[PDB]
């Protein structure tokens, strides 16, 4: 529709071909100040394509939903509530070699009380002790009045 | 080094001393992504400000009580809902919008594994203009919304000011003027009215509804912006051609420097204009997200005496359901 | 461009310690033009001849 | 031209204006009577290394002495190191803009 | 009296606040001490303050570096371009450099206007909080503080304002039997004002929404109704 080439047809063998752009993307590499190696991650790719098109495997690796991650053992069952190297779709990597884990910023407060009503009564955790806490907030109201001459 | 110029040596060599004009572009783009994921994290934080769920909560088993249908507002099964991510209502919303997070990752994944070239995402992603997935997947936000909706009805109540859903609608409708003498004797009518409202809302997306109009408008606007940005590379910009191979092959490598300087600064200023417009649009999105969070913690979780804010008319309740690149509200 | 590192060859002579290495030359065609440069040391001191003479 | 008898880096010597593009370089043989002397003297260890248009991250001390330098192209580690102008960059994800893809050359288009 | 009256809106009665005023005083003192000593670490307030200051400094530095850029010319200094080149043939060559600097300045002032408009909107929100949560208080949820907000002091900050959102956070909870809604056998309902109904030794008592304190049933904590519903705990001898 735009006007770019997408295929052609040879005039000597009467063969038709569909032109598909080849891989020219990037690669994500997570680094930690306390680490030494790097957690290379190829977004939207397969491990077979990377091995057959870049080099041979030399570091431990495993497949993932985002792509083929290198030098990072995957552990989906583990969950962390605070991560500094976010990769996307709730996946994080951190130095223990890095480990591919999942991260959830906030979890609900589960309780061991019943859901239904027995005898017409329910179960709710109400407080008994309280401490007034103090929060902070800064709202940018004024800005430096910059001036430039002609 | 991808959208500015292709994978060549002449373009990259000139971008060494002149590369300082793209560092601000990369920094402002990183700032844009910072505003985006920080607002997403703030939305995820405000959707669960005071939730308190139960450990023995079977979402797949116990999901309907007090004559009101909540099947479309529950989307998890078992202890860990890995196979099931979204609910039924979210599935109906995401069925018509295939350019979601899962849709984007599926289109980007099925680019080299073998398919037919019928989309522009492969040519967009191979020219440096890619769309990274958000830090929080749509499944996580859908689970957060499901947890909030379930906590609003099952004890302990969090998004209903500590009162059941039926008692919440009965006490809220009293503020409009009708007494409880009629509401107490017509609870079944309110239950069937809510069920009919949910059915009409679910079946309303088949027509030219306003929700799908703006959702598809946002998705189409982003796709159109990316397509227009990619078409800028094909622009002549006063040069003989647009392809880098032609300009670096037909012309001499010594006399084409001053000729390619105007083309490269034209592409750089086009990128600067695009990132400036992107920053303005992202700031508008941030303001819209602020209004969305205000409605979430002002009309969904609780209710205050405000007129024509949570609904154009006599507002009663306002449910929340995840939508592609935004949120959806049910202003009852 | 090039990068060359030289390791000192501490050769001992009778009651004297000297150190001499090879001679480096640069050029394009090595004729009476192109501004050939020859750099050669003479027992601790470098001598450079930037003249384009023949060889 | 740059030479340094002591220390790891090298200092400036001179600069001229030739104009003619240089293309070769050679090592003059030595018609020397005493080079090895039956494996009793130091032999020749002359080494050369080609250069290319690259960029580094030179760290200067309080006295202006180079101590550490980042290659910026040896691996992804050097790219992340010189991306934030620090030998030990902060934590987080680093999208390496300019990843090597090693493409093929395309010339002589036919009508 | 302001903190005592405002804390009643969350659910806790004055029977506990009146006897524990010293606890509120020491809690406020400890809160102020924690806020004052919180700037030494990587607090969020200094993070955004230094981010704004460094953003303005970075913008000015980037603008100054725009003068040092070549812009396709032979050099960036004015003396070199007006001294090495002739004063007659350098006009068309300097025209592109001067219009490049003018368009760079135009882009900078456009971004400055956009940023200042955002600053104006933020100032509007700041003024709204000043005259909405600091001076007075209105029934708004999760606006003046992420949680049970009570008070909000104001203090000047470098290029902006600083607020002390004094929230209300509990420590320990307690399992108990609650029962929202109740009704007398004489076909008349009872609704809790702010709290729930808890049975305690064959007696119905009402407690707050944020503090377990069984107090007797009165008229200031009961929302009268006309008829009882169906899913209400039927219990007589609860006449008022
Ligand atoms: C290719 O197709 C053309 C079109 O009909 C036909 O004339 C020709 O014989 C075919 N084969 C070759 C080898 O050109
Ligand atoms: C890094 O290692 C040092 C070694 O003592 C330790 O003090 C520091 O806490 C570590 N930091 C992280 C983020 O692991
Ligand atoms: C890595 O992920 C796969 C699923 O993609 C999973 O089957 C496998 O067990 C994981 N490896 C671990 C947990 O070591
Ligand atoms: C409530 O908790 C605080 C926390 O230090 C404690 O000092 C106080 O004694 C507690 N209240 C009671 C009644 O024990
Ligand atoms: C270069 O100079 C030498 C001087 O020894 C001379 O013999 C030779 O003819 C010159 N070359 C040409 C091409 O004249
Ligand atoms: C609540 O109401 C529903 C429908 O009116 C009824 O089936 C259910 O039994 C009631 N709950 C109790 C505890 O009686």
């Amino acid at each position: 529709f735009n006007g770019n080439i997408i295929g052609f047809k040879d005039f000597v063998t009467n063969k038709t071909y569909n032109i598909f752009p080849c891989y020219a993307g990037r690669v994500s590499a997570a680094f930690h100040q306390n680490a030494s190696s790097l957690a290379l991650l190829y977004r939207n790719l397969k491990c077979s394509y990377v091995l057959n098109n870049i080099s041979l495997a030399t570091q431990p690796y495993f497949d993932s939903y985002l792509g083929c991650v290198f030098n990072a053992d995957n552990l989906t069952d583990y969950s962390v509530s605070s991560c500094a190297l976010r990769m996307g779709s709730g996946f994080c990597v951190d130095y223990n070699s890095y480990r591919f884990v999942t991260f959830e910023p906030f979890n609900v407060s589960f309780v061991n009380d019943s859901i239904e009503s027995v005898g017409g009564l329910y179960e709710i955790k109400i407080p008994t002790n309280f401490t007034i806490v103090g929060q902070e907030e800064f709202i940018q109201t004024n800005s430096p009045k910059v001036t430039i001459d002609c | 080094s991808l959208f500015v110029c292709s994978n060549y040596a002449a373009c990259h060599d000139l971008l060494s001393e002149y590369g300082t004009f793209c560092d601000n572009i990369n920094s402002i783009l990183d700032e844009v992504n910072g505003l985006l994921d920080t607002t997403q994290l703030h939305v995820a934080d405000t959707l669960m400000q005071g939730v308190t769920l139960s450990s023995n909560l079977n979402t797949n088993l116990h999901f309907d009580v007090d004559n009101i249908n909540f099947k479309s507002l529950v989307g998890c099964l078992g202890p860990h809902c890995g196979s099931s991510s979204r609910s039924f209502f979210e599935d109906l919303l995401f069925d018509k919008v295939k350019l979601s997070d899962v849709g984007f990752v599926e289109a980007y994944n099925n680019c080299t594994g073998g398919s037919e070239i019928r989309d522009l995402l492969c040519v967009q992603s191979f020219n440096g203009i890619k769309v990274l997935p958000p830090i929080l997947s749509e499944s996580q936000i859908s689970g957060y919304t499901t947890a909030a909706t379930v906590a609003a009805m099952f004890p302990p109540w969090s998004a209903a000011a500590g009162i059941p859903f039926s008692l919440n609608v009965q006490y809220r409708i009293n503020g409009l003027g009708v007494t409880m003498d009629v509401l107490n004797k017509n609870q079944k009518l309110i239950a069937t009215a809510f069920n009919n409202a949910l059915l009409s809302i679910q079946n309303g997306f088949s027509a030219t509804n306003s929700a799908l109009a703006k959702i598809q408008s946002v998705v189409n606007s982003n796709a159109q912006a990316l397509n227009s940005l990619l078409q800028q590379l094909f622009n002549k910009f006063g040069a003989i051609s647009s392809s880098l191979q032609e300009i670096l092959s037909r012309l001499d490598a010594l006399e084409a420097q001053v000729q390619i300087d105007r083309l490269i600064n034209g592409r750089l200023t086009a990128l600067n204009a695009y990132v400036s417009q992107q920053l303005s649009d992202i700031s508008l999105v941030k303001l819209g997200a602020a209004l969305a969070m205000e409605k979430v913690n002002e009309c969904v979780k609780s209710q205050s005496p405000r007129i024509n804010f949570c609904g154009n008319g006599n507002h009663i309740l306002s449910l929340v359901q995840n939508a592609p690149y935004g949120l959806l509200f049910m202003h009852f | 461009g090039i990068f060359s590192r030289v390791k000192n060859t501490k050769l001992y002579v009778n009651k004297t310690l000297y150190s001499e290495f090879s001679t480096i030359v640069i050029g394009s065609v090595f004729i009476n033009n192109s501004y050939t440069i020859v750099v050669q040391p003479h027992n601790g001191v470098l001598e450079i001849t930037a003249c384009q003479y023949t060889m | 031209a740059y030479y340094a008898d002591s220390g790891m880096p090298t200092t400036f010597l001179f600069s001229l204006y030739l104009g003619t593009l240089l293309s070769h370089y050679y090592v003059l043989p030595l018609t020397c009577n005493a080079i090895s002397s039956n494996t009793d003297n130091e032999t020749l260890q002359y080494w050369v290394t080609p250069l290319s248009k690259r960029q580094y991250l030179l760290k200067f001390d309080d006295r202006g002495v180079i101590t550490n330098a980042v290659d910026c192209s040896s691996s992804f580690f050097s790219e992340i190191q010189c991306k934030t102008k620090s030998l030990l960059p902060n934590t987080g994800v680093y999208d390496l803009s300019g990843f090597t893809v090693k493409p093929v050359a395309t010339v002589h288009r036919r009508i | 009296l302001n903190v005592q009256y405002r804390i009643n809106g969350l659910g806790v009665t004055m029977d506990v606040l009146n006897k524990n005023q010293k606890l509120i005083a020491t809690a406020f003192n400890n809160a102020l001490l924690s806020i004052q000593n919180g700037f030494s670490a990587t607090n969020s307030a200094l993070a955004k303050i230094q981010s704004v200051v460094n953003s303005n400094a970075q913008a000015l530095n980037s603008l100054l570096q725009q003068l040092f850029n070549k812009f396709g010319a032979i050099s960036s200094s004015l003396q070199e371009i007006l001294s090495r080149l002739d004063a007659l043939e350098a006009q068309v060559q300097i025209d592109r450099l001067i219009n490049g600097r003018l368009t760079a300045l135009n882009a900078y002032v456009s971004q400055q206007l956009s940023d200042i408009s955002l600053v104006k909107l933020g100032a509007a929100l700041a003024m709204e909080k000043v005259n909405e949560c600091v001076k007075s208080q209105s029934p708004r949820i999760n606006f003046c503080g992420n949680g049970n907000h009570i008070l909000s002091l104001v203090q000047n900050a470098p290029y902006g304002l600083l607020f002390m959102h004094f929230s209300y956070k509990p420590i320990s909870f307690k399992t108990v039997l609650v029962s929202p809604g109740l009704c007398i056998s004489g076909d008349v309902g009872i609704a809790p004002k702010q709290g729930y109904f808890i049975k305690h030794n064959d007696h119905w008592m009402f407690t707050g929404s944020s503090y377990y304190y069984p107090e007797p049933i009165s008229d200031k904590n009961v929302v009268f109704m006309n008829t009882c519903s169906v899913n209400f705990t039927k219990a007589p001898l609860v006449y008022l």
